[PDB]
RNA sequence: AAACUGGGAGACUUGAGUGCAGAAGAGGAGAGUGGAAUUCCAUGUGUAGCGGUGAAAUGCGUAGAUAUAUGGAGGAACACCAGUGGCGAAGGCGGCUCUCUGGUCUGUAACUGACGCUGAGGCUCGAAAGCGUGGGGAGCAAACAGGAUUAGAUACCCUGGUAGUCCACGCCGUAAACGAUGAGUGCUAAGUGUUGGAGGGUUUCCGCCCUUCAGUGCUGCAGCAAACGCAUUAAGCACUCCGCCUGGGGAGUACGACCGCAAGGUUGAAACUCAAAGGAAUUGACGGGGGCCCGUCAGCUCGUGUCGUGAGAUGUUGGGUUAAGUCCCGCAACGAGCG
C-alpha cells in the first residue's frame, strides 16, 4: 500500500552493500510498513474480511523470514529486532 | 467484418463524440452485440460503458419511440 | 504525482449571460481554496436533451479540467454544493486517463 | 516440491521406454551417473554422455531396443524412500528374478550390483531394482 | 496410509462374539458372576414346556422348553 | 505365433453354464462351456464355446481352444522364475518348486498347469474366483516367463555370466 | 569402513522470494446518484362491467370500477451489453461516479542464497432458513380465510393474506457447501476453439503466418478401469505430508462431555436381528415417454464367421421402394428354415 517513494526511502537504510532489494532486513522492513498501514485500514473497514486475507498472508512471509535470519546468524537478528521496534 | 476501433487507431473513447457512438446502437438505442458489429472483447466492455455513461448525461436516449 | 479529473455539468437553459459567468467564476474559485489546480474551462456546445430532466429539454455543457492529489477534499465540495444549486442540472466528475 | 530425484531419475526412464523412443536427459548428480554407469555395464544401456554448463546438469542416456523393436528392461523400482529407509546385512542381500535382474547396493566401498557384493560380504541401502 | 499415520495410530481389528453366550457363566452364591469359565454344557430346570409355530416358508409344532 | 493344431491333444472340462434369455412368452436356455487343451509338453491354450446341448458345446470350445496356444518355457519341469498374473479381477502369484514337491493350485489353475506338462509348482489367487478370468489371468501370467538364453541375447553378455 | 541418512565449517543458482517495466478484471468496504416497470394517492374524460379457469365461483364495481391522460410517494431489483466470457480459497460477485484496499499474469536479470512443501490440536471465513435489539415495508409469500375439484382433499387450481424476503449491529455454523475427483512437484502422442500477454516475418500485419507463457472448453493415442468412462485441467507413471473406510438394519440413536438465548450443532456405542444390501451393464415386459408410417398385421429363428472379460450382439441396423423380413444400394457379415 505504501507508495513507490517509501518503498525505496527505507530500502535505502536497511541495505547492506550497495543494490541489495533482498537480504531479509529490507524485506521485514518493507512487509513491516505494509502490515502497519494495512492495520490501519482494517481498523476503518473491519468487515472487509477479502483483504484481512491477505494482512494475515504478510504476517506469515514476515514471521518465516525472521525464522530463518535468526537460525544462521543471531547478531543480525538481535539488531535488526532491536532496530525496528518489536518482539514483544 | 473489421474492427471499427482498430480501423482508426483510436485510443479514448470519451463517451461524449455521441457520432462515433450511434453506430453501435440499434434503430430503437439497444447495444448491440459483438457478433453484429464485428469488435472485439475489450473494446466492447469500452464501448458498452461509454454508452452507458452518455445515456446518464442526457446525451442519448434511453428508449427512443416518442 | 496527482490524478486527473474532467467535470462536466449542465446549466440552465434561460438564464442570462451574467449569471452563467458568476457561476462559473464562483465554482472555479471554490474548486481552488481546497487545493485543485484548475488547466482548462470551457462554454462547449447548446444541445436538447433526450429526455426532460426537470421540465427542461435544452441545456447549455461546460466542461473543466483540474489535477489534484487523490486524497484533497476539494472534488466532493463540488459534488456537495453542485446538488443543491439551481441553475445546475446534472455533473459527471471523471478519472481522466 | 521434488524430495526424491533418484525416483524421478527412475521414473524419466521407465516412461520414456514405455513409449519407446532412443532418448532422454536429467539433471545430473553423483549418484545418477553411478546408475547410470551400472546400467551401461550390465547391458540395459547403450550410452551415456555428460554435458554440463552452469548449474548441476546434464546427463543423456541412449536406450536400446532389442531385434524386432521389443525392450531390454522390462520395468524398474525404488526401494529404500524417504520416508522407509531399507538397509540390509550381508546375508540379506537380494537375488531380484533368480538372477536374471539386477540390484543395486550402497556400501562402504562404492555404489556396486548385488553379485559385487555378494562376493564381498558386505551391505548397505538398497537403491533400485530393475529387471 | 502413509507409514506415519500408521505409527501415529496402529491398526485395529474387528471383535468376535460367540453365539451361545450363556455358556460362559459364573456362580450367584456368595459375591457375583465370573466370566472364565468357558462350558461345554449348562444344566438347568424347566419352568414350562409346550409348542410353537416356525417362520416362513416351514409349517409345523415344535418342541421347546424354556430353561433356568 | 501359432503353434498350429498338429499333435496329441488331452482335452478338459473347467466349467459349464445354464445360461438365459429371456423372450415374448418363457425362457430360452443355452450352455456355455470352457475347455483347456494341450499335449502335458509345453503347449497350452483355452477356449469357449456356447451350444444348445452340452456335447455340441464342449465340441465348439475344443475348436475354440485350440485356435490358440502359447509357448510355456521351463527349466527343468519347473517355471523360470516368479510371475503374477493380473487379467480383470483375478490375481494369480506363481512360484518355483522344489524337485518332486507337485502342484499346490486350486481349481482352474492346475488344469492350465498340468495341461502344459508343469510339474512342480506354487500358486495362489489374491483375487476372484470367476473360472473365465482366472484361466485368462494364469495364461497372462505365463507369456511374462522369460527363457535364460533370450535374456543373454538381448543384453551384451553371455550366459554364466547373468545367472 | 566411509557410499547413503543425521551433525560441523564453507561454496553455488535452477526452487522460493525481492527490485525494475508493463497488462486484464460483476475481487472487497464506504458514500452519493439514474432510468424502465408494479403499487397507492390526486385530478380530467368516460359508461356497465372487470378479473379469473380445463368450466366456474369467491373478489372489486353505479359512494362511479376497469380503461385513458397528467402530477406525486415510497420500496426493491438492475432490460440490451451477455458469451462452455471474467474475478475470487471456498460461500459467492452484473446500472453509473468517487474514496480506501487484496490478489493474479507477462518480460527482464539488480539482488538474497534453500529462506521450501504439508500441517493433528488451535483460529478465521462460510448459501438459504432461523434467533435478538431498533428501523423500513412496493411486489412476492409459509401459516391462515374464502371459492372449487373428489368417494374424502386438513393438497395440486382461483381470490385474499401475516411472519419473512430489505438496512445496522450481534448470534447460529449447516446444504446434492458437487467436478460426489485433498494439497505440492516432475514426466508421458496429436487435432481444434476462445480470454490476458510477449517475441520474429511480411510490414498500412495495427486485419496475416510462425513461435512462446498463463487461464478456459471440445475431440482423441499409449496407459488405466468391474463396466461406464478418464486421458498435459488424468481417474496415467512416480515421490512427500494430511483426512477418511472395513456387510445391511438398529443409528448419527442412547449415555457422558464441550458449544448455543433457543432451535439445535460437534463427538459417538452396545444389546438384539437378516443372509443379504449394493455398483455397472444385458435380454424382455410395461409408461397417464417420443418419432415414423399404414387401415391375412408381417413377423419368428438357425449354421459358419466376426465383435464382447461376461450375460449378449451382428446378421434382422441405414437410404429408397413395396400390399409385403417384397426388391435394390451401402454396410463384418455370408447363407438357410417357417411366414
Amino acid at each position: 500500500a505504501i507508495s513507490q517513494e517509501r518503498k525505496n526511502e527505507i530500502i535505502k537504510e536497511y541495505a547492506r552493500h550497495e543494490g541489495d532489494t533482498g537480504s531479509p532486513e529490507v524485506q521485514i522492513a518493507v512487509l513491516t510498513e505494509d502490515i502497519n498501514q494495512l492495520n490501519e485500514h482494517a481498523r476503518t473497514h473491519k468487515k472487509d474480511h477479502h483483504s484481512y486475507r491477505g494482512l494475515m498472508k504478510k504476517i506469515g512471509h514476515r514471521r518465516n523470514l525472521l525464522a530463518y535470519l535468526r537460525k544462521t546468524d543471531i547478531q543480525r537478528y538481535r539488531e535488526l529486532i532491536q532496530r525496528l521496534g518489536l518482539r514483544r | 467484418k473489421v474492427d471499427y476501433i482498430a480501423a482508426n487507431h483510436i485510443e479514448y473513447i470519451d463517451y461524449k463524440d455521441t457520432e462515433l457512438l450511434k453506430r453501435f446502437i440499434s434503430e430503437r438505442g439497444k447495444i448491440l452485440p459483438r457478433r453484429v458489429t464485428g469488435t472485439g472483447a475489450k473494446n466492447q466492455r469500452k464501448l458498452t460503458i461509454a454508452i452507458k455513461r452518455a445515456r446518464i448525461m442526457g446525451l442519448l436516449p434511453f428508449v427512443s419511440d416518442e | 504525482q496527482d490524478t486527473k479529473y474532467e467535470i462536466m455539468y449542465i446549466i440552465r437553459p434561460n438564464i442570462d449571460e451574467e449569471a452563467k459567468t458568476a457561476l462559473v467564476e464562483r465554482f472555479d474559485t471554490i474548486l481552488k481554496d481546497n487545493g485543485a489546480e484548475v488547466i482548462e474551462s470551457k462554454d462547449w456546445e447548446k444541445r436538447r436533451l433526450a429526455y426532460e430532466m426537470n421540465g427542461f429539454r435544452e441545456g447549455i455543457y461546460h466542461i473543466v479540467n483540474v489535477t489534484s492529489p487523490s486524497t484533497a477534499g476539494a472534488i466532493n465540495e463540488f459534488d456537495r454544493l453542485a446538488k443543491i444549486n439551481d441553475d445546475i442540472i446534472r455533473h459527471m466528475i471523471v478519472k481522466v486517463e | 516440491v521434488m524430495t526424491d530425484p533418484i525416483a524421478d531419475f527412475l521414473t524419466r526412464i521407465r516412461n520414456a521406454n514405455m513409449v519407446k523412443h532412443e532418448t532422454l536427459e536429467v539433471p545430473a548428480s553423483k549418484i545418477k551417473r553411478d546408475i547410470a554407469e551400472i546400467l551401461k555395464r550390465e547391458g540395459f544401456i547403450r550410452d551415456v554422455e555428460y554435458i554440463e554448463d552452469d548449474k548441476q546438469g546434464v546427463i543423456r542416456v541412449f536406450l536400446k531396443y532389442g531385434k524386432n523393436e521389443e525392450r531390454v528392461i522390462t520395468n524398474l523400482k525404488r526401494i529404500s524412500k524417504p520416508g522407509l529407509r531399507a538397509y540390509v546385512k550381508a546375508d540379506e542381500v537380494p537375488k531380484v528374478l533368480n538372477g536374471l535382474g539386477i540390484a543395486i547396493i550402497s556400501t562402504s566401498e562404492g555404489v556396486i550390483t548385488d553379485k559385487e557384493a555378494r562376493a564381498k560380504n558386505i551391505g548397505g541401502e538398497v537403491i533400485a531394482y530393475v529387471w | 496410509p502413509t507409514i506415519n499415520q500408521l505409527v501415529r495410530k496402529p491398526r485395529k481389528s474387528k471383535v468376535e462374539k460367540s453365539d451361545s453366550p450363556a455358556l460362559n457363566k459364573g456362580y450367584n452364591s456368595f459375591k457375583k458372576t465370573q466370566t472364565n469359565v468357558n462350558s461345554p454344557q449348562k444344566r438347568g430346570v424347566c419352568t414350562r414346556v409346550g409348542t410353537m409355530t416356525p417362520k416362513k416358508p416351514n409349517s409345523a409344532l415344535r418342541k421347546y422348553a424354556r430353561v433356568r | 505365433y501359432i503353434d498350429p493344431k498338429h499333435l496329441e491333444l488331452e482335452d478338459r472340462v473347467v466349467a459349464i453354464n445354464r445360461v438365459t434369455k429371456v423372450v415374448k412368452g418363457g425362457r430360452r436356455l443355452r450352455f456355455a462351456a470352457l475347455v483347456v487343451v494341450g499335449d502335458k509338453n509345453g503347449h497350452v491354450g483355452f477356449g469357449t464355446g456356447k451350444a444348445q446341448e452340452v456335447p455340441e458345446a464342449i465340441r465348439k470350445a475344443i475348436e475354440d481352444a485350440k485356435k490358440n496356444l502359447v509357448e510355456v518355457p521351463m527349466v527343468g519341469s519347473t517355471i523360470p522364475h516368479e510371475v503374477i498374473g493380473v487379467f480383470g479381477g483375478g490375481r494369480i502369484l506363481m512360484k518355483p518348486a522344489v524337485e518332486g514337491s507337485g502342484v499346490a493350485a486350486g481349481g482352474p489353475v492346475r488344469a492350465v498347469l498340468e495341461l502344459a506338462g508343469v510339474a512342480d509348482i506354487t500358486s495362489k489367487s489374491l483375487g476372484s474366483n470367476t473360472p473365465i478370468n482366472v484361466v485368462r489371468a494364469t495364461v497372462e501370467g505365463l507369456k511374462q516367463l522369460k527363457r535364460a538364453e533370450e535374456v543373454a541375447a538381448l543384453r551384451g553378455k553371455s550366459v554364466e555370466e547373468i545367472i
